[PDB]
């Protein structure tokens, strides 16, 4: 008969062993940009909706001051 | 053959550096890439039920 031994046609194929460990293009310095951006947004609103709760707090003394009498 | 790591030439020029204080200060490395890596938790564990399952084995 014929020999039953593993080898098959040659090569199995490629193999990849060297490392990779790629990918990450969103920073340069332009990381500190867009998180100081949103800090840039963030007072900008928060500015807004402190000015409203004065405006509200004006209009509240005002509620108690023409009750007082 | 030798082929040896670590050896090399950090770079403090710039554009290097700004990602390596953005590196220090951010965290981008250590949350991108480890936190993500690990919310690679979505693959079916490996877990057999070992009274209603068993193991591979050999003749
Ligand atoms: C325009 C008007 C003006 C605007 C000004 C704005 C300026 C913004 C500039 C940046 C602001 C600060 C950014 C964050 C700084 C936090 C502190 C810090 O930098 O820590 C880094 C420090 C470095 O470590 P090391 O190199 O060992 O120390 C150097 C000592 N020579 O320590 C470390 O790196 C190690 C810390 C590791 C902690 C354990 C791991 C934590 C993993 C999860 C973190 C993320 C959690 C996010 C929040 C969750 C939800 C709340």
């Amino acid at each position: 008969k014929v020999k039953q031994d593993m080898p098959p046609v040659g090569g199995y194929g490629p193999i990849d062993y060297k490392r990779n460990l790629p990918r990450r293009g969103l920073s340069g310095y332009s990381m500190f940009a867009v998180g100081i951006g949103a800090l840039l947004f963030g007072y900008w609103s928060m500015m807004r909706w402190n000015r409203e709760r004065r405006r509200l707090q004006i209009e509240d003394f005002e509620a108690r001051i023409a009750l007082m009498p | 053959t030798y082929k040896y790591v670590n050896l090399r030439e950090p770079s403090m020029d710039m554009k290097s550096v700004t990602d390596r204080a953005a590196q220090t200060l951010l965290w981008t490395e250590l949350i991108r890439g480890l936190g993500m890596t690990l919310s690679y938790l979505f693959r079916e564990p490996a877990t057999i039920n070992y009274p209603f399952e068993k193991g591979p084995l050999s003749p």
